[PDB]
Formats: C-alpha cells, structure tokens, sequence
C-alpha cells in the first residue's frame, strides 16, 4: 500500500515546490478513499483524480484496476496518449531522499541541531534584511545623484550661455569705451566676466566631485549586489534544512 | 527624472534666513543679490533691477515688468517661473541662481504643463523625449476619453458641474436591512435643518419628522410645509412656493463639503445610513444654489501641443507561418556576481500567458560570469499559430552554486519580460536590447511572470540582446472575423436537454473559490459542456482556466462564447482582471460588465485593487484604463483617490512611465481640481522635508529641543501659507483651515510620527467636528494598513447588509509616497495600556473606566457597542491573520467602540521566519475584555452576554465564508503591488485555511470554535442546529 511516490496528507503549497522547475514526467500521489495524482506537463502541475468504487480504481469510468499501485505501475511503462496528453509517469519524487537531511536518530539530538539551525537562520535573515536595506538606499542615492548630475549639466549650460551672451555684447561696447578713453568702465566689464568665469569653475568642480562620489557608490552597489546574490542560496538552503528538522519532530510525536 | 527629495536646495534641507542668489541678467551681467528665504519673486525682481543700475551696460536692460525668472529645478528642468507670487524656498531650486529672460511661447500652456508636472512629481517635457511609438500614441489617443467626459460636465450646466465636484455619496442599493428599518420610528426619520438666516446671519434650527425614502427635493418640500403651518397658506399657494425653494436651494451635510444633488432616497446616503445605525439625529443645511454655483468655475480643456503636431512616422497573418517558435539569446553586458562563490550563469526563458506557462521552460547552455556569450536558438514546444494574443516571453540571468555537488542551488539575478505581440497586434521581429530589473525582495522563483513588461529606464543595468525570426513579412495577429470563421469549423467537425447530475456538478464547481483544485477530468467536463455554461454565467472564470490557451482551435471557440456571454456581477468581473486572465477579450468582457453594473460606491470601495490591476495589463492603451479615467473625470471623489493611488507609486521605476502618462491625462482634463491637488502636494512636500530634518540632522537631540525647532519652523509664513486652506487628502469632503500649532507634537510611536491639528473652517463645524487631527508618518510602508482597513470596511458592509450591527471602525489611511502616508485620528480614543495606567492595575480596570464615562441609561448602550465591535474584530483579525495584538495597539472610544490600530503585517507572514504551520488567533480575548462584555462577572463564559457574543462571531464568520470569492480576488489583484507579505498565490492560501473552504459549512463552524478554544483555553461550545446545514 505504502510507496516512495505516495506521500499522504500534503498541502498544495508543498506539492508546487516539489514539481518546481522539473522535466515532463515528474509525479506524486496524495490523499484528497480517493487519491490525487499530480503529473508535470508543459511547465504545469496537472491534477488527475483516482476514483474509488467497490474496490476498483481509475482516472475515469470504466474502472479497470484493482489497486492504486497497479494504476501507477501500468502508466509508468505505457503512455497516457485517458486524456490527449503525450506524456508518461517517469520521475517519481521519493520520501527517503528527504530523510537523509535529518541524519540524527534520537529525538533529543534532532532538537539540539534544530536550535542551532534556527539560531543560524535568524542571524542570516537579519544580515540579509540589513543588506537589502543597504541595497535599497544605495540604489535610491545613486538615482538622486544621477538626477543631480543632469541638473548640473543644465546649470553649466545656462552659465556658459551667459558667457557667450556677455561676449556678444562686450565686443561692440569695448571699442566705444576704448575710443572714448574710459579705462575705469572697461575694467568693470572685464571683472564681471572673471567673476562669472570663476563661478563656472566652481560649478564644474562641484559636478566633478559628485561624479567621483557616483563612481564610488556604483562600485559599492556592485559589491552589495554581489553579496546579496551570494547570501540568497545559503539562506534558502539553511531555511529548507530547518523545515525538515521541524517536520521530523512533528512526525515523531503525538498526533 | 523625478525630484530626489523635498529639500529646498541640493544637499541642503533648509536655506538659512538670508541666502546669496546668483542672478543672471539678459545683458550678460551677474549680480549676487542677498535674498531672504521666504521672499516672493516679485520682491526679488524689484530689488535685482535696483542693483542692476550699478553694474555695467544697464541701459540695454528693459522695464522689470517685461521679464520673468528661469532656473534649473531639482528635476533637471529649466522651469520658467510665470507665477511670481511664489516664495524662493518653495521653488525647488537645484542651486541658488535665477536667469532673467522675456516670456516666450504659449504662456497659458507652459503654466498648465508646470501645474500638471508639479502634481505628477516629474517634468511633462520628459514624455516628449520618449521615442517609443506606444507612449506617443497613448498620449494622443487617450485625449478622446478626456473630451468625452468634459463635454457631459458642461451639458446641463450649472447642475452637471456641481455633480462632478461634489458627487452624491450613496450606497449601492436603496433597500435597507432588517436591523436598520426597525430603528426608524415606523418608517420615519427625525432631522434638524440648520440654516444661516439673513439679515443677522444667525444659526437657526427646527425639528422635522419625515419619511426615510424621501428624495432631497421632497425633504425641502416638507421643511417649507411645516414652517408655513402657522401662516395658513392655501394648497396651491404652498405648492407654488415649494417649487421655488426646490429650484433655488439644496441640502448639505453640516461640517463638511458633502451635498445631496441627485434624486436618491434620503436613507441611501452614507451620512444618513450611518446616523440611523449610530442612533444620531442628522444635521443638514439648506445652502442657496447661487452661492454654490458662483464658487464653482467653468473647467476648460485646451487640446495639448503634442496633439496638434504633425505625425513623425507585405502583411502576413500568424496562422500562415508553418514553423515552430524559436528565440535567440545573444549576449549580456555585465552581471554582478562573485567569481569565487558563483560557478556559472545562464538565461532561463519561458513563454507565459499571465501565470500559467504555455510550454516547458527552455534554458541556454551554461557559460562563465566573465564571458556572458550564448548566441543560441532556443526551440520551444509550441506551434506559432497556437500562440494566443496575450503571449509573453519571460527571461532572467540565473546563477548556479555547485559547491555541495549533490545539490546545485539556482538563484535569479536580474529579470525582464517582453510582450511577444506589440500594441498594434504585430509579432516582434529582428534584434532587441532589453535592460533588466533587480529581483524583487523575497522572490525565490527563477522567473517573474507577474512583473511588468518592457525595458528598464535606468540604462546602468544588465542589457541582454535578442534576435527574433523574420519571415520576409510583417506578421500580424488575425482579425476577429478571421477568428470567428475558424471557430465555426472546429464546432462543425465535432457535430437539447442535459442530465441533472451534470447540472448539479456544474453548479458545485461555480460556487468553489478561485484557488480551488480544478481536476483534469473536471477541465474536460467543463470544456465539453462549454455551450451549456450560458445558463449559469458565474462559471466563466472556471471554464477559462480549462481552455488550452496553447491551441488556436480552443482559443477561437472561447472567443465566440465570450462575445455572446450573459452579464455577470461586478464582484465576479474583478476576478477576470487579475494576473491569471490576460486575454484582451476576457478583460474587455470584464470591463464591459463594470461599465453597466459597477456603481460609484463599489468603484470607490475597490479602487485600490483596480489601480494595481493596470500593472498586469500588457499595453498602455486598453479598455480598463479608459473606463477608470472616464469615471475619475466624471466623479471628483473617485478622481481624488485615483490621483493619490497613482502618485504614491511614482517613485517605483517599474510603473513610473505607465502611471506618469495616466496622471498627465487626468490632470489635463480634471480642471479646477488640479489647483486644489497642487495645494495638497505642496503641503505634503513640506511635511516630508520637515520630518527628514528630525531624522537625519536632529537625530541625536532631546524632545524639548526638537519641539522648539518644530514650532519655530511651522510659525514661518512659507509653512503657514502652504498648510492652511487646503482639502484633506484622506477625505476630499473634509477641509483643513488654520493650524492649531499648540496641539501639534512629535509622537513617541515608531519612526517618530508627527501629530497635526487643523481648525475645521466650515461655517457649521460645531455640529460634526471642530478639530481635524491627522497623524503624518514617514518611515514605515502603510500599503498593508490601507489594504487591511479597506478589507475591514468590506467585511463590515457585508455584515450590515445581512442584518448584523457589528460596528467596525475602518479609519482613513492613505499612502502618498515611498513609505510616506497619512492616518486619520479617531476622536476620544485611548489604548488599553493608557486606560490601565490611569487606574498598578486590575482586570476590571477597563470595565471601571467604561462605567465612569458611561453612567445611567448610556451604560447598556456602551456594553452592547463594545460586544458588537469586539465580535467583528475577533473574526476579522483571525481570518486575515494580522500581527499579534497587545495592549498598545487595541483602542477603545469613550462610548465603548473597540478597534485595532497599526496592523503592519497580514497572512502567515511569520511562517517563513519561524517555520510553524498554525492559524493563529491574533486578538486573544483576555479576562479584561470578557469582564466588560459580561457586565462584571466571575464566571464570564457562563453568561447570556457571552452566548450572544458567540452567536455574533459565528454569524460573521459564515458571512465572510459565503463571500470568500470576493476576498480571495481582492488579494489576488494586489500581487503585482510589490508588497513583501503578498507576492505568490501560496500567501493567499492562508485565508483558505482560516475560512475552511475545502471542508463543509458544519466543519467550518466546528473548526472556528476549536481555534477559539485552543487560544482562550475553553469557553466556546457547539450547537445542535449546526448538523442541519446543506453540506
Ligand atoms: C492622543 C490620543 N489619540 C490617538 C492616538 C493614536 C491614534 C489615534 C488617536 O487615532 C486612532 C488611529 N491611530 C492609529 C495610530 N497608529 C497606527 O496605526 O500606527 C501607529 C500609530 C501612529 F503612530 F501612526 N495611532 C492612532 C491617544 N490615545 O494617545
Ligand atoms: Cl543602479
């Protein structure tokens, strides 16, 4: 009656995680009397029910099978081709493979290791949540500095247009004041151009300093992204191990 | 790009009292004028031209009136400042400088585009720079909806203009439930008609005993009749006088801008229905029509510049192509991974139809991190003609960490989705460069089908190149007439009453919840009986999942059935718009159902989800976006929250373009309300900046020092002008007048929220509420609280219609930015910890506190209200699974109304952190709450009050279990929002376990009482009448 492909009372959430990113042919049986098969076909978890009536099993009437084990072994060798789906039962997910995660035999040693994995998972989750906050604020600050660089470009363009404007007017009047003999006025137009040119140098230096900070923050963002992509596989594996130790204490207990 | 922060200058939160502004004159000169922080541009201009005479070449300068200032704003825009009455600090300058030029171009259009841009949060000119044809066509084509709504707004003017600005806040049905009708004295309602009477302008009042089903004109008619009884007027003379006051006066809710304009029964209005339930006498005011219409200006819609510009810009059908689908992955620019930890990288691809993959996923060959080169044609198990209209390509650069050897862990790095068919029904062809997005937080799946389509605007991200097939022709999707021809042939090759057992099986499938396990045999049964499903139209969402979307024969036959499908309820139609149903004909049918049957009450109620649903749509131009914008421009109450729901997510770059373009169309056609919304946006920007200073600059400072800084900054005229005389964003009917700075304070709650108090400037404020208090908070994301409080209101509405007075308090909550939002203050409310601290404390402290506040006859009403409200929250919190309750997050009003605050999280959020599968009871009914319900008793559970409370809980539990399909779809429509608690369909399965949908109705009652007995250690008990349910 019991088999590696038969899992028993399993929720729909766990069924989807076993068949996640699997080839066509993977399947599992679970209690709904009746039992529900879940075969993979075109990246979808197709649910095929097995009816029971007077000691007979099958997907649809007529019921030409004596037991559930006979129905599974028949379609494992022969292809389905009842519905018009050209696929067959090939890769059965096993229960004994999950048991190798929890290597301890006594109940006390399982609980001792669970306390260690749960403490490690809390520390790794706290590290991942703080690194995600660093990743988010760095991304926002880079976007803020990128917008500021664009604003500095338009700011410089206006002050450069002001220099070009002064150059256009000054060339007509410089001859007028020189021929008149007003050197005091000529020095004022020249001083105002030097004042405007000095401010242009200060705005260009401000943009150059923020370009260096943006380059530095982009390198920091790349290192935070590298650390985020390295901690995720370790965090999900450490969480899956913890879940197996919790399921071991549930099955080895009063129910 | 949008503004970085609400500061006054780049890298500076507040300007000092005096600041040097580098003014640039048109004669090429530069003047460094010392300007005050809160000085107007007219004063700065006047002082600048006085100093300009001292500088050289002053003779070439013209009169100061013929010039306006222009400068670079924080959004990298060269904004022209036409409105010279604005203060220097409120201009959002990048650097302290102001260029002086003559006004050029269309002044009216540039002012309007500045107003539109300020409301959006980004410049309008950036949309003109977008080369994508879909974006330019969306701006041009959506203008027909804009003028369609504006034409009807000025058709029956001035009445139609008032209907838009102040729409009638009414319920979805005029029928009243059993408990509401019994409260009315023999089908009648008592109401006080307050009025400011000329010449002295005094506040007069008079009682009215009228029928509840009277329309607003019939209320006016009976008010004149009672007043003219002493005068003894004739029947015809009275009837003629009534017609004059009806046509020259209209009713208004005292204390708020809510009017009774349309002919609806008086009891159908929300203010009246609430007054009957609470047992309060309504207070109305006969405002003169002339006074209301004079304040409402005419809204004009000028066609935009981009609409009046000249346009910038063989065919083969899809069913003619006889080859299979293949997509080549060429190269990626860069990948952010560690070489020492990550072994190799590969692009995982998949063809999807919303959520379900149309074919098996095909991956590229594994290549190293340093050399991301593939140039591989990936063959998918799908025939090109069989691809549906909503076919999409989902891809992501995945990693592999084969360090353990036995188990190789794969994780995503950057994702990107492409619509296989563009907005003009053309199949994609040639080369395409796609910039990828970061992986959302918590997403462990290697592909993100729920995510938005299109390239990432931030080009400093991984760029993957692709090359689609080219059959020497432009491939287009077939027409509806071509699709209908193939459907008739499919039916003809296959070729009256149906058996009762088959009809009962179909009935049972339709009543099942959206995420119920649909069997393959059931799918064949539904597809075979596809034509018989017209008699029971509610089974359409179940039938559509059974349709093989990767086959043109079954798709074409379904298209004909959708075309002539009977109409369905608006709640059922919302199901067909989530991520699972992306087909345009399915979505079009659902929008058509909402156009005819969805009322303005339900549209406002489920507006949060309908705005999020726009993100699942493949294209910018669609029937849903046209329907929602049409309703936003014809109703200001819908339009106000529609604006704020889109504004809040503008920071998110995945929706910035879609929401920004939609906000541009809304702001251009809303009219007068754009100026009111700008006043709200400017007030919220000052509050963001004020809180940012208290968190970064005054971080390590005392409360006394922070309060001194808070008052000093608020007392300045720039802050007073912006935060006084504007409409409340939590409710547009309520308005905020002068601030009460003595009552404002920094709260001791998480993220130091700012308490704000405004005087209600309404002439009749004393009758509804004088103080409009709102808690502004910047730090935590209040999108979860918005969804929880919205669902509590829907639960309350369902219970009220069934005949249950479980008075819930869904207080106002609205997210307005990146972790920025507003919370409505409940007047005369205190936490359990605050009540216990007044008094060491005993279990009877909460009951003794209620005895002191409610004395005499109002004691029984307080205990009843406490029990009614407590029963509602005990059921609502259990079903949703909110964060664990404690004394500091449970509040009780003076009259006894119990309510919950600070939800934060919902569903099995703590399951991924701890790993314990258990449906918790968040609101534990401790002895403190049981003593109040039982009116002071030692044996609290063995009382008639607790037995009535138990019945109240089982009634509300089954009420939500009956309408469970609505709540499952409301959560399913919020998956794309990007919230950590709701991302995959496995998170929604928590409410299925609490509502016990797989089990029978009797088993659900036995389950609910067992969950309460485990948390409260006994008390709840079974009944013999539970066995008689239909199973
Ligand atoms: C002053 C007086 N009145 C008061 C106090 C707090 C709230 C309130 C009224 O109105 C009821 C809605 N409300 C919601 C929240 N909050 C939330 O939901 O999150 C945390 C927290 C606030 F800080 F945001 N806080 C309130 C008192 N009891 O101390
Ligand atoms: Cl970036």
């Amino acid at each position: 009656q019991d088999a590696e492909w038969y899992w028993g009372d399993i929720s729909r959430e766990e069924v989807n995680e076993k068949l996640r990113d699997t080839a066509d042919g993977t399947f599992l049986v679970r209690d709904a009397g009746d039992y529900t098969l879940t075969l993979r076909k075109g990246g979808n978890n197709k649910l095929i029910k097995i009816f029971h009536r007077d000691g007979k099993y099958g997907f649809s009437d007529p019921l030409t099978f004596s037991s559930v084990v006979e129905l599974i072994n028949h379609y494992r060798n022969e292809s389905l081709a009842n519905p018009k789906l050209d696929v067959k039962l090939l890769y059965p997910v096993s229960k004994y493979q999950q048991d190798q995660v929890v290597k301890e035999d006594n109940i006390e040693a399982v609980g001792k290791k669970l306390h260690e994995y749960n403490t490690q998972f809390q520390e790794k989750s706290r590290e991942y949540d703080r690194l995600y906050e660093e990743y988010t604020r760095t991304s926002q600050e880079i976007q803020m500095k990128r917008t500021a660089i664009e604003a500095f470009n338009e700011t410089i363009k206006i002050f450069e247009e002001q220099c070009q404007t002064q150059e256009r007017y000054s060339k007509e009047y410089i001859e007028k004041f020189k021929r008149e003999g007003n050197e005091k006025e000529i020095q004022r137009i020249m001083h105002n151009y030097d004042k405007l040119k000095s401010r242009i140098s200060e705005i260009i230096d401000s943009r150059r300093r923020l370009e260096e900070d943006l380059k530095k923050q982009a390198a920091e963002y790349r290192e935070i992204d590298k650390r985020m992509n390295s901690i995720k596989p370790d965090l999900i594996q450490l969480r899956k191990t913890r879940d197996q130790y919790l399921m071991w204490l549930t099955q080895k207990g009063v129910r | 790009p949008p503004r970085p922060s609400s500061g006054e200058l780049w890298g500076i939160h507040l300007m000092p009292p005096r600041i040097l502004v580098e003014c640039l004159l048109p004669n090429g000169m530069i003047v460094t004028l010392e300007c005050l922080r809160e000085a107007t541009l007219i004063t700065i201009k006047h002082e600048l031209f006085k100093e300009a005479r001292k500088y050289p070449l002053h003779q070439l300068l013209q009169d100061e009136s013929s010039y306006i200032f222009v400068s670079v704003t924080q959004e990298a825009e060269r904004e022209e400042f036409f409105d010279e009455t604005r203060r220097l600090c409120d201009l959002r300058l990048f650097q302290p400088f102001l260029k002086v030029i003559e006004p050029v171009g269309n002044r009216e259009e540039k002012i309007l585009n500045r107003e539109i841009g300020f409301a959006i949060g980004m410049p309008v000119c950036e949309f003109d720079m977008v080369k994508d044809p879909e974006v330019q066509d969306f701006r041009r084509n959506i203008l027909n909806v804009c003028k369609e709504a504006v034409d009807l707004r000025d058709l029956n003017s001035p009445h139609s203009r008032a209907m838009y600005v102040y729409p009638p806040n009414v319920e979805s049905s005029p029928e009243l439930p059993k408990h509401i009708y019994n409260k009315l004295d023999k089908g009648q309602i008592i109401v006080v008609i307050w009025v400011i009477v000329s010449p002295n302008n005094d506040k007069q009042k008079y009682t009215l005993k009228i029928n509840h089903d009277c329309v607003p004109e019939q209320v006016i008619a009976e008010a004149i009749r009672k007043k003219t009884r002493s005068m003894l007027l004739s029947s015809e003379q009275l009837k003629l006088c009534v017609l004059e006051y009806q046509g020259k006066y209209i009713l208004k809710v005292c204390g708020c801008d809510e009017y009774f304009l349309e002919k609806y029964p008086l009891s159908q209005y929300k203010y009246i229905r609430s007054c009957i339930m609470l047992g309060r006498m309504p207070n109305l005011m006969l405002m003169a029509k002339e006074s209301l219409y004079s304040q409402l200006p005419m809204d004009c819609f000028t066609m935009p510049s981009y609409s009046r510009r000249i346009s910038t810009a063989s065919t083969k059908s899809l069913w003619v192509i006889n080859s299979a689908l293949r997509i080549k992955i060429l190269c990626a620019t860069y990948v952010n991974v560690n070489i020492r930890d990550i072994d190799k990288i590969y692009v995982r691809t998949g063809i999807y139809h919303g959520g379900e993959p149309l074919c098996d996923n095909v991956n590229t060959q594994r290549v190293p991190c340093s050399n991301p080169r593939w140039n591989e044609w990936l063959n998918y198990d799908i025939y090109i003609p069989d691809l549906p209209r909503a076919a999409r390509l989902c891809l992501s650069i995945c990693s592999v960490k084969g360090r353990k050897g036995a188990k190789e862990e794969h994780c995503p790095l950057a994702w990107g989705n492409i619509n296989l068919f563009d907005y003009t029904d053309t199949l994609v062809s040639g080369k395409m460069a796609l910039n990828l997005w970061p992986v959302p937080h918590g997403l462990e799946d290697l592909l993100n089908p729920i995510g938005v389509t299109g390239s990432n605007p931030n080009k400093e991200t991984p760029c993957l190149e692709l090359e689609f097939d080219w059959f020497s022709s432009v491939v287009k999707f077939p027409d509806m007439s071509v699709i209908e021809e193939h459907a008739n042939w499919s039916v003809s090759r296959e070729a009256n009453e149906l058996r009762e057992n088959d009809k009962e099986q179909l009935k049972a499938i339709s009543t099942r919840d959206p995420l119920s396990e649909i069997t393959e045999q059931e799918k064949d049964f539904l597809w075979s009986h596809r034509h018989y499903c017209v008699t029971i139209p509610e089974i359409l969402p179940k039938l559509l999942l059974s349709v093989k979307w990767n086959s043109r024969d079954e798709v074409a036959q379904m298209y004909c059935l959708v075309k002539d499908w009977p109409p369905i309820k608006p709640e059922q139609a919302m199901e067909l718009l989530d991520c699972n149903y992306p087909d345009p004909m399915v979505r079009g049918f659902a929008v058509r159902c909402l156009e005819k049957y969805l009322t303005d009450d339900k549209l406002s109620q489920y507006l949060i989800q309908l705005v999020q649903v726009l993100k699942y749509e493949q294209y910018l131009d669609n029937l849903l976006v046209r329907f929602l914008l049409k309703k936003a421009l014809t109703n200001q109450r819908i339009g106000h929250f529609f604006f704020w729901h889109l504004k809040s997510e503008m920071h998110n770059k995945t929706v910035s373009q879609r929401f920004g373009l939609l906000l541009e169309s809304y702001c251009r056609a809303c009219g007068m309300y754009l100026k009111h919304l700008n006043r709200q946006v400017e007030a919220m920007e000052k509050l963001i900046n004020l809180t940012d200073i208290l968190k970064q600059e005054k971080k390590d400072e005392t409360q006394k020092v922070q309060m001194k800084f808070l008052v000093e900054q608020m007392r300045r005229p720039d802050f007073m002008d912006a935060l006084q005389g504007f409409l409340s964003p939590l409710n547009p009917a309520h308005q905020l007048g002068n601030l009460r700075l003595e009552e404002c304070r920094i709260m001791s709650s998480a993220k130091r929220p700012l308490w704000l108090n405004w005087e209600n400037p309404d002439i009749m404020s004393e009758l509804l509420f004088q103080n409009n208090e709102i808690i502004f908070k910047n730090g935590d994301d209040l999108r979860q609280d918005m969804l929880t409080l919205q669902i509590i209101r829907i639960m309350e509405n369902i219970w009220q219609n069934q005949g249950l007075d479980l008075r819930m308090l869904p207080y106002g909550c609205l997210s307005i930015g990146d972790c920025v939002g507003l919370i409505e203050v409940v007047r005369n409310s205190h936490t359990i910890m605050q009540i216990q601290c007044k008094g060491q404390f005993n279990s009877h402290t909460l009951h003794q506190w209620l005895k002191d506040k409610n004395k005499g006859e109002i004691y029984d009403a307080a205990i009843d209200l406490f029990t009614r409200s407590c029963a509602g929250y005990c059921v609502a919190t259990f079903i949703l699974g909110i964060g664990d309750r404690h004394n500091s997050n449970i509040m009780v009003k003076d009259d006894g109304q119990l309510f919950h605050i600070d939800f934060g999280h919902f569903l099995d959020h703590k399951k991924k952190k701890f790993g314990y599968k258990r449906e918790r009871v968040p609101f534990v009914l401790t002895q403190d709450f049981l003593i109040v319900i039982s009116k002071g008793a030692q044996e609290c559970t063995k009382t008639r009050e607790f037995e009535r409370f138990q019945e109240m809980c089982y009634k509300a539990y089954l009420a939500i279990r009956q309408h469970a399909n609505l709540f499952i779809n409301l959560f399913s429509m919020m998956l794309g929002s990007g919230m950590p608690e709701l991302q995959s369909f496995d998170d929604i399965a928590y409410i299925r376990k609490t509502l016990a949908l797989d089990k029978t109705e009797q088993e659900a009652l036995e389950y609910f009482m067992k969950q309460m007995n485990d948390a409260h250690h006994g008390g709840w008990t079974t009944k013999m009448d539970w066995i008689f349910h239909e199973i």
